């Protein structure tokens, strides 16, 4: 009779109906993503259409229950998620056109090939071919060729697509009552109905910038230490005061500097804290990697993977037998169906990535009993953080020693701890200016602040200014270098990787305090701690039933993102870098270019 | 004189749970332990009895109710349970003496693309009393505004399809259920063990 109980019954209907239409859309996308074909594009489009039409009719009905008369916070949150129409606010033609743009971009990204000047019919994809060069090559010209071919031959294809994607996505967002697509994306962090726990979309930008100010000195000094080491790695090619050339950073973009470890290792004669060589000798394969991640989670009291996960996941590249999207993704298809899609290799990079993606699955499994609309991370940063909390413990030398990837007589120095902290920084700290800069560029594009003829001009200015990275080839407005990264051409928010990285240390403090941990945070391994497992799981199982600000406070005792646990984790490395750099330039000038 | 349990347990098609089927069994010998090891049943719970003890009991009739539900819901086929299945579809009494038997039927009842022929009742104005059976199809009035056997705002067709895809998690997979009630009246006990 009352509105709240009418809404309860309406959600009852919706949850049951939604689950099968979502699941059929997930299966169709899975088919496309493991088997790129035009037939599978059209099935993904058909199931996506069916789901969006249903969502439009249902959200129209949900919006008839005034939220002003709803006491149940969980009933209010579910109805809040149905307050906008969504993707269906585009006409049939524009919606068809938008889909075509997204499918061409995603197909181009993981099937596009570049071919050699030297060889007319060798042909390399991004994955594995070009990524292998960008991760292992020590040759300036080989790395430059892969970095430039990718952007010249594939990025140019994406530029006109990306221009119209911006237009249609913004139109969609304005009809959903946002300013633009970027504002829409920042909505993931909005919290409205809860006194003292609210969070406006505008607050996120200020919190990202204010907290990034506190990360700059650590990054400046990591940057300076890397730049000094690269000078001997690439004689003639590195200015002592300039930005780093964009193609010398260890992957196709410099998103992480992890693969610079071999060049920048503080104490190279200590036992190797990178366990790649060790797992290759021990004949590890993808299966043993994912079995080891599974045993880690079971050690803290969380479940095994399901049978269907082991049966239906794609954990290695299927070959040229069929074309996959190799980028590691954790899938929650619905109805108890959980999968990872990943082209795993025998590297420490993929060992840690296996732990992090499985952590996301662990999260998905923990909130599966939540009603359909709250089956989600408390925000995108929470969902991106869980796995990284885990890999923080899975990466510790003590953990690697206990799974047999370090000698059973491996002994920890101040030197091995600095090695570990340096490698950790190359991944975790190196990505933060990368991540903030990429997303601010997109936010500026979305709000209409960069004329089309200055897209790439502003892109490279912001790389130089914020990131201290410089393009090795001048680039036209025929390029679209941001879209050469998976997340830009596959339409994913990116600031999740910024907020996640601050969260993961905030969480790790609280998990390690639950595990009664002895000493500094970077020596902590939550393995075998079911107390730590319990505190983590109790947050995981909430899904989005609580605002992320209250959810965060329940674990860590703070309502907001906070940079201090990250800075404290890296403090011993920060002290070391400052002493290492005392005879080196620190900071960068944006005027130097590799080209002239 | 063996009882025709095969007709029930090995039937090709099973009823939807909202329209559960009942077979009366009489004038025969039932080996309940032979039936116990007749397969691997995921659930085989007897409430006022034990299987090995049933083979020395006699009843005037046995009733075998059969239907399909998902795995998550097999726990509702027990006395004192609540939930959609127990409240609106199939209710066992509190004083139940009988056996609940279930097995995974994913390989028979799920279909690529989905099998949707199995229904359950999602809404009802009150709870079924034990062994009651509701096969009506009037539109459920969830609101003030009186509907009209027409779905609309606050008005829902009361039955829903399960959706069984072989890729579902085991909780979501189809399970076939057989409930046995043992009846003894003041009349010749015509269903006996060996
Ligand atoms: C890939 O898709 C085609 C149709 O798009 C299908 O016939 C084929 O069997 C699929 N390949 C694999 C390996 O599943
Ligand atoms: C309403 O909220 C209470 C707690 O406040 C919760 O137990 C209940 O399940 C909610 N309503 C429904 C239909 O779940
Ligand atoms: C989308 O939802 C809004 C409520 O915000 C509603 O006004 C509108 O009618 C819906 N779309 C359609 C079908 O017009
Ligand atoms: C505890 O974890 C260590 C490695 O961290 C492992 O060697 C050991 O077997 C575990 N012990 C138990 C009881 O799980
Ligand atoms: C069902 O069929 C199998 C195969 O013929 C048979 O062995 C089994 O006894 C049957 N079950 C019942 C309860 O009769």
């Amino acid at each position: 009779s009352t509105i709240e109980e009418q809404a309860k019954w309406f959600l009852d209907k919706f949850n049951h109906e939604a689950e099968d239409l979502f699941y059929q859309s997930s299966l169709a996308s899975w088919n496309y993503n493991t088997n790129i074909t035009e037939e599978n594009v059209q099935n993904m489009n058909n199931a996506g259409d069916k789901w969006s039409a249903f969502l439009k009719e249902q959200s129209t009905l949900a919006q008839m229950y005034p939220l002003q008369e709803i006491q149940n916070l969980t009933v209010k949150l579910q109805l809040q998620a149905l307050q906008q129409n969504g993707s269906s606010v585009l006409s049939e033609d524009k919606s068809k056109r938008l889909n075509t743009i997204l499918n061409t971009m995603s197909t181009i990204y993981s099937t596009g090939k570049v071919c050699n000047p030297d060889n007319p019919q060798e042909c390399l994809l991004l994955e594995p071919g070009l990524n292998e060069i960008m991760a292992n090559s020590l040759d300036y010209n080989e790395r430059l060729w892969a970095w430039e071919s990718w952007r010249s031959e594939v990025g140019k294809q994406l530029r006109p697509l990306y221009e119209e994607y911006v237009v249609l996505k913004n139109e969609m967002a304005r009809a959903n009552h946002y300013e633009d697509y970027g504002d829409y994306w920042r909505g993931d962090y909005e919290v409205n109905g809860v006194d003292g726990y609210d969070y406006s979309r505008g607050q996120l930008i200020e919190d990202v910038e204010h907290t990034f100010e506190e990360i700059k000195p650590l990054y400046e000094h990591l940057h300076a230490y890397v730049r000094a080491k690269l000078m001997n790695a690439y004689p003639s090619y590195i200015s002592p005061i300039g930005c780093l050339p964009a193609h010398l950073l260890g992957d196709m973009w410099g998103r992480f500097w992890t693969n610079l470890y071999s060049l920048t290792v503080p104490f190279g004669q200590k036992p190797n804290i990178d366990v790649t060589d060790a797992m290759v000798d021990q004949a590890w394969d993808a299966q043993r990697i994912f079995k080891e991640a599974e045993k880690f989670f079971v050690s803290v009291g969380l479940p095994n993977m399901t049978q269907g996960f082991w049966e239906y996941s794609m954990l290695t590249d299927p070959g040229n037998v069929q074309k996959a999207v190799c980028h590691p993704t954790a899938w929650d298809l619905g109805k108890g169906d959980f999968r990872i899609l990943m082209c795993t290799k025998v590297t420490m990079d993929d060992f840690l990535t296996a732990h992090h993606e499985m952590g996301h699955i662990q999260y998905d499994m923990a909130y599966a009993a939540q009603p359909f609309l709250l089956r989600n991370g408390a925000n995108e940063g929470f969902h991106e953080a869980v796995g990284e909390i885990m890999s923080l413990s899975a990466a510790t030398p003590k953990h690697l020693k206990s799974i047999g990837l370090l000698s059973p007589d491996f002994q920890e120095d101040n030197e091995t701890e600095i090695n570990f902290l340096l490698k950790q920084a190359l991944t975790i700290v190196g990505t933060l200016p990368f991540t903030y800069m990429l997303e601010k560029w997109r936010w500026m594009v979305f709000k209409g602040e960069i004329p089309k003829d200055q897209w790439m001009k502003k892109w490279w200015e912001m790389k130089r200014e914020i990131v201290g990275v410089v393009e090795p080839v001048p680039h036209d407005e025929t390029y679209c270098d941001p879209a050469s990264l998976f997340h830009v051409s596959n339409d994913y928010s990116f600031i999740r990787y910024y907020t996640r990285t601050l969260y993961q240390f905030q969480f790790q403090e609280a998990l390690c305090q639950a595990a009664k941990h002895e000493g500094p945070l970077h020596k902590c391994d939550i393995s075998n701690s079911t107390e730590a497992g319990q505190k983590l799981f109790n947050m995981l199982r909430l899904g989005k039933s609580e605002p992320w600000t209250l959810a965060l406070e329940n674990v860590v005792g703070a309502k907001n993102m906070n940079v201090r646990p990250l800075l404290n984790y890296f403090e011993p490395l920060f002290t070391w870098l400052k002493d290492q750099n005392k005879n080196s330039f620190v900071g960068w000038s944006t005027d130097w270019s590799p080209y002239a | 004189n063996l009882c025709p349990f095969g007709e029930v347990f090995n039937a090709t098609r099973f009823a939807s749970v909202y329209a559960w089927n009942r077979k009366r069994i009489s004038n025969c010998v039932a080996d309940y332990s032979v039936l116990y090891n007749s397969a691997s049943f995921s659930t085989f719970k007897c409430y006022g009895v034990s299987p090995t003890k049933l083979n020395d009991l006699c009843f005037t009739n046995v009733y075998a109710d059969s239907f399909v539900i998902r795995g998550d819901e097999v726990r509702q086929i027990a006395p004192g349970q609540t939930g959609k299945i127990a409240d609106y579809n199939y209710k066992l009494p509190d004083d139940f003496t009988g056996c609940v038997i279930a097995w995974n039927s994913n390989n028979l009842d799920s279909k690529v693309g989905g099998n949707y022929n199995y229904l359950y009742r999602l809404f009802r104005k009150s709870n079924l009393k034990p062994f009651e059976r509701d096969i009506s199809t009037e539109i459920y009035q969830a609101g003030s505004t009186p509907c009209n056997g027409v779905e609309g705002f606050n008005c829902y067709f009361p039955l829903q399809s399960y959706g069984f895809q072989p890729t579902n998690g085991v909780g979501y997979q189809p399970y076939r259920v057989v409930v046995l009630s043992f009846e003894l009246l003041h009349a010749p006990a015509t269903v006996c063990g060996p």
